[PDB]
């Protein structure tokens, strides 16, 4: 089980609007406010597969990872969506036991009540 | 996104129901020299035709034959897709109705008239796609809803 | 007789008769070997049958990770998204017996 | 995220069969040679 945190603040003079964000503030912990546009659609992401075998009758198993995982880095190893184990047997997949976890990204513009007189806005984007 | 695979039930108003056109399931070739009938199953959206032979007689010989298809020996199935919009009575205070696709196969076709109130019950599968190439993180899946049995109000 | 063997007799059935001087040590060829890509994590199998083509060899391990020749969509999807904008490669000769 | 398709066959119709004495239907003579031989007065290969 994950048991994540929050960090409600009170932040340390990192109260900055996304006009003044980049780039020597990079890879730190930053608090940003603004308007939300242009929120995309909700799509489910795959993590763990489960396969039924025929005819020996054993389930199987596989994991998957990405770059938007926990915040460190890791030497990446891709992994084919499996089929035909050793020895050669058809692997009919399944659903219902294979997990799925949702995913959504929104972008943030700076505030119009806080903006300069007339200039183009500049914006960043957030993964949830 | 934790119901993928179960057998659920929705309700809403059908909008934009399309036409009925045949979609292929297995494709039947003839070999003309060996005399076999080499089948092929198609699961995906797009397929590709094939070449010389894959039998047990036009294989292990020097002179492979050449095969070409035929349409009175394949297996077809009707196919029609539509969309469910939210009922607009079961919404929170400040929101907008969403949507969710439906494929329909087989005998159940021609029972989805536009502008109704319906209770579709079906199972809920994935089907692979993501949008722009620069937005993918792997292995985003983009769901739909298979249909099983359709019960109308009114 | 062993004295007269022209090059006209190349690859025919020819019998003879002599005296055997000395044998050698029992070796080990392979007939069924099952492989794995060390990057892609793929599996295959290879059977070979006729195994006296001494400095040929009879077969080698293939020299590409062999998954890009696939008739499926999502297998081409994960083999496409091994990296972020360029395609992946097990290559060069990646396999392991 | 489906699984792979399959290819198979079934013999239905004959058939361009002169037959030209090629890679197959030589093997018909050896299935006729091991089984369907008997020298006088006893078949020898099947028992071996």
């Amino acid at each position: 089980h994950p048991w994540k945190l929050s960090f409600k603040g009170s932040f340390g003079a990192h109260a900055l609007s996304p006009r003044t964000l980049t780039a020597q503030h990079l890879n730190k912990l930053v608090s940003v406010e603004g308007i939300v546009t242009k929120t995309s659609l909700v799509r489910p992401k795959l993590i763990r597969s489960v396969h039924y075998a025929a005819k020996t009758g054993r389930f199987h198993y596989r994991d998957y990872t990405d770059a938007t995982t926990t915040l460190t880095t890791r030497i990446p190893t891709p992994a084919i969506y499996p089929t035909e184990d050793t020895e050669g047997n058809k692997l009919t997949t399944e659903y219902g036991y294979s997990t799925f976890i949702d995913h959504q990204r929104i972008t943030v513009q700076e505030m119009p009540e806080m903006a300069p007189a007339g200039q183009l806005p500049r914006s960043i984007d957030v993964i949830l | 996104g934790d119901f993928l695979g179960q057998l659920i039930t929705v309700r809403g108003i059908i909008t934009r129901v399309s036409d009925v056109k045949p979609a292929v399931e297995v494709i039947a070739y003839t070999c003309d020299q060996c005399g076999y009938e080499v089948f092929q199953e198609v699961n995906s959206r797009t397929f590709t035709p094939l070449s010389e032979c894959t039998s047990e007689e036009c294989s292990q010989n020097q002179t492979k034959g050449q095969l070409f298809m035929s349409t009175r020996a394949s297996k077809f199935s009707a196919f029609q897709e539509c969309k469910i919009q939210e009922l607009s009575q079961q919404v929170p205070v400040g929101h907008i109705p969403r949507s969710l696709n439906i494929h329909v196969n087989g005998t159940l076709v021609r029972s989805l008239s536009p502008g109704d109130i319906v209770d579709v019950t079906g199972i809920f599968l994935p089907a692979p796609y993501t949008g722009f190439k620069a937005l993918k993180a792997g292995l985003l899946t983009e769901t739909y809803l298979e249909a099983q049995f359709v019960r109308q109000h009114k | 007789p062993l004295r007269d063997l022209d090059s006209e007799h190349v690859s025919k059935i020819v019998r003879l008769s002599g005296i055997i001087i000395s044998t050698s040590v029992l070796s080990s060829r392979a007939t069924y070997l099952s492989i794995m890509c060390r990057n892609c994590r793929h599996t295959t199998s290879i059977t070979i049958n006729n195994f006296n083509s001494i400095t040929g060899n009879t077969v080698s391990l293939p020299r590409s990770c062999l998954s890009t020749i696939e008739s499926e969509s999502s297998m081409a999807n994960e083999s496409n998204i091994g990296d972020e904008s360029t395609k992946k490669n097990c290559g060069p000769d990646p396999y392991i017996i | 995220s489906f699984d792979r398709p399959e290819i198979y066959s079934a013999p239905v119709l004959q058939g361009e069969s002169p037959n030209d004495d090629d890679n197959t239907e030589i093997i018909k003579s050896f299935k006729n040679f091991i089984l369907e031989f008997r020298l006088d007065s006893q078949f020898i290969y099947r028992d071996q």
